[PDB]
């Protein structure tokens, strides 16, 4: 959610997706941008797509 | 009178020919130390000569390897060169059979001759210029660095050391100055020789397109 | 009126500060969207995400600027052999005149490891080591050192004191240094160079 | 013959240290003796230095060869 | 007879002005020619001038009148000069990178929202970007398949 008055923890911008980069880590920003914030999971067909 | 207009008719003849020289086709030295004052031995003056031919050449045939394979040059009077000169200078090379033609125009050319120099015979080419560009050699500027054609024996090596396949080489454009200045044919690779702060010269390779 | 004049100048001062940050940000962010892809390889040359090259060989020399002791360059030799003479003071070594120290470089040098190396570099380090040969050869000549090792005034024999183990311990940790230099493949170049453009 | 680096990358380093430590995690094969160690990246940390990790990368080149070394056999420094 | 006097007679048109800036360094105390206009193609149609010593600070003039190798190089040159103009220091292979990136593609192609289109070519990136329900809309028209790279 947003923020403090309702309970947000923090934002990850995209100037920071940025400094994953130029790290280079994968996993980190795999991580921290998917797994932790909301991960999913879906179902698709592959005949039709 | 026009002083300039004569240096300028020498300058294009030094240039043009030096041009040709560098693509391999036959020049003599003696021809390169040609002098301004010797140009005036050889020719009238510029109100009592004029622009048409008077000291052009076409003695460049491939004297590199095979002097069946010649250059016309042309000269046009005309400020505008128009398609009816275009059909002349066309029967000039289909009469003489030669393949190549450099041409000069003054103030450049009409719709119809320039949709022409298009088209006019996939058997032959015939350059266009002006006087203007040919005022100077772009080689012989600093900003440029040299370059080389290479042969299919090479481009085969290099693109066999790297594993490429030459679409995925750099790109040069068939309108750049050089790409002109050597009549580069699209589907080829150059080498460029880069300078450096240090001895240490870069060389890269570069596919026109 | 000089207080008024010099809050005039003082919050023309203030007000560019946060316009020119957002010109630097429409700098940043369409910078790194168009460059972050590029990734240096396992054979050294720069290629987009559809493969196709773009650089040859990185950087021209393949050296991360990180690694950059000299002004954009590797290594300051005259610091180095100081170093290297300091941690080594051996007594026991003798002093070499130019020829000694030619003809053991020489001696070293052909060593194929070296020849592995980069020929630009190991030509430097022949005009380097040259060079302070020549300033050798100039002392002992302006001393007129007696290269027998037998002068009274042992101290003149400290000017400009080598040894052969301290050319073998400089010339090995130049070598470690150079090659410890260079980029590693699966570097992310390109993002470092928008954020070095940008900042 | 093999053609990449003989060193190490920051990145190889990273990667290896990270799986290891995944895989230390959970109950698989451990080498290196342990003074009372509670962590899995200091597991992991120890027997890279002892050069005792069960792996192989095998780096690709951009045109589908590939080469392999071992962890044991690449240069490894601080 | 109001317009005729406009009428240029002698000159180059497209010249604004120049001036002969001098220096006095012991190197040499002599004096050199600084030009604004925008044909670098018409000054070196003149006698006197050392043409082959000419440069134009504009990368499209260079570009059109030598060529793109020469507009490559003066990209990093300008990018350095007005950096250390200033004051600034900047690892030399950055901005090489950077000027390379530019013209692989046989054009000078800058940074933006036009350039990127003709230098990307994957969907979801331009979409991100800017002008995205046109270029949504246009790929759906086109049928584009886009890997995941
Ligand atoms: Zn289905």
């Amino acid at each position: 959610t947003e923020g403090r008055s309702r309970d947000g923890g923090l934002r990850l911008g995209e100037m920071e997706r940025d400094c994953l980069i130029g790290y280079g880590a994968s996993m980190l920003l795999l991580e921290r941008l998917m797994i932790s914030s909301d991960a999913f999971e879906v179902d698709v067909c592959g005949q039709c797509g | 009178d026009d002083e300039e207009e004569t240096y300028r008719l020498w300058k294009i003849r030094k240039t043009i020919m030096q041009l040709c020289h560098d693509r391999g086709y036959l020049v003599t030295q003696d021809e390169l130390d040609q002098t301004l004052e010797e140009f005036k031995a050889q020719s009238g003056d510029k109100p009592s000569e004029g622009r048409p031919r008077r000291t052009d050449l076409t003695v460049l045939v491939a004297h590199n390897d095979d002097p069946t394979d010649q250059m016309f040059v042309f000269f046009p009077e005309e400020p505008k060169v128009g398609i009816k000169t275009i059909k002349v200078y066309c029967q000039r090379m289909q009469e003489e059979n030669i393949t190549r033609a450099l041409i000069v125009v003054q103030q450049g050319m009409t719709p119809s001759a320039k949709q022409s120099l298009v088209d006019m015979a996939p058997k032959y080419i015939l350059e266009q210029f002006l006087q203007q560009e040919l005022l100077i050699n772009i080689t012989e500027h600093e900003l440029v660095p040299e370059h080389v054609v290479m042969t299919k024996e090479e481009v085969t090596e290099l693109l066999a050391r790297y594993k490429l396949r030459e679409n995925q080489l750099p790109r040069i454009q068939a309108g750049d100055p050089v790409a002109r200045y050597f009549g580069i044919k699209r589907g080829q690779v150059v080498k460029i020789i880069r300078p450096s702060e240090t001895a240490g010269r870069y060389i890269t390779y570069r596919l026109v397109q | 009126t000089e207080f008024f004049f010099h809050t005039m100048a003082g919050r023309e001062g203030l007000v560019d500060t946060a316009v020119k940050t957002a010109e630097t940000g429409y700098m940043q962010r369409r910078l790194v969207k168009s460059l972050e892809d590029l990734c240096s390889q396992y054979d050294l040359t720069v290629r987009s995400s559809t493969g196709d090259i773009i650089q040859f060989i990185y950087g021209g020399d393949g050296l991360d600027p990180a690694a950059m002791e000299g002004k954009d360059e590797p290594l300051e030799f005259k610091r180095v052999l100081d170093n290297i003479k300091a941690v080594f003071p051996c007594p026991s070594e003798p002093a070499l005149s130019k020829n000694e120290l030619i003809l053991t470089t020489e001696s070293i040098m052909k060593k194929s490891e070296f020849l592995c190396c980069q020929d630009s570099f190991l030509q430097e380090i022949k005009k380097f080591i040259k060079g302070v040969s020549e300033k050798i050869k100039k002392t002992r000549d302006k001393y007129g050192i007696n290269d027998n090792g037998t002068t009274e005034p042992r101290v003149l024999y400290q000017l400009d004191r080598i040894t052969p183990t301290q050319v073998e311990k400089f010339l090995e940790t130049c070598r470690d240094k150079y090659m410890r230099a260079q980029m590693e493949p699966g570097s992310a170049v390109g993002a470092l160079c928008a954020q070095s453009i940008g900042e | 013959k093999r053609i990449t680096t003989p060193y190490m990358t920051k990145y190889e380093r990273a990667r290896v240290l990270g799986t290891r430590a995944l895989q230390i995690a959970m109950c698989a094969p451990v080498m290196v003796e342990l003074e009372g160690e509670t962590d899995p990246l200091l597991i992991a940390m120890k027997e890279l230095k002892a050069r005792k990790i069960p792996i192989i990368i095998r780096r690709y080149l951009p045109d589908g060869s590939y080469e392999d070394w071992g962890v044991d056999e690449l240069i490894i420094t601080d | 007879k109001e317009d005729l006097p406009k009428v240029v007679v002698q000159g180059i048109p497209e010249v604004s002005r120049a001036v002969i800036h001098i220096d006095e360094q012991s190197g040499k105390e002599k004096y050199k020619l600084l030009v604004e206009g925008d044909n670098l193609r018409a000054v070196m149609a003149t006698h006197g001038v050392k043409g082959t010593r000419t440069t134009s600070n504009n990368t499209y003039e260079v570009e059109k009148t030598l060529g793109i190798e020469a507009a490559r190089t003066t990209i990093i040159n300008e990018i350095q000069y007005t950096m250390v103009n200033h004051g600034m220091s900047i690892d030399r292979r950055h901005v090489m990178l950077l000027s390379d990136l530019m013209t692989y593609k046989g054009e000078v192609l800058g940074i933006t929202r036009f350039g990127l289109a003709k230098m990307k070519e994957s969907v979801l990136m331009l979409a991100s970007f800017e002008k995205t329900a046109d270029h949504l809309f246009d790929a759906a028209y086109f049928g584009q398949k886009d890997s995941v790279c």
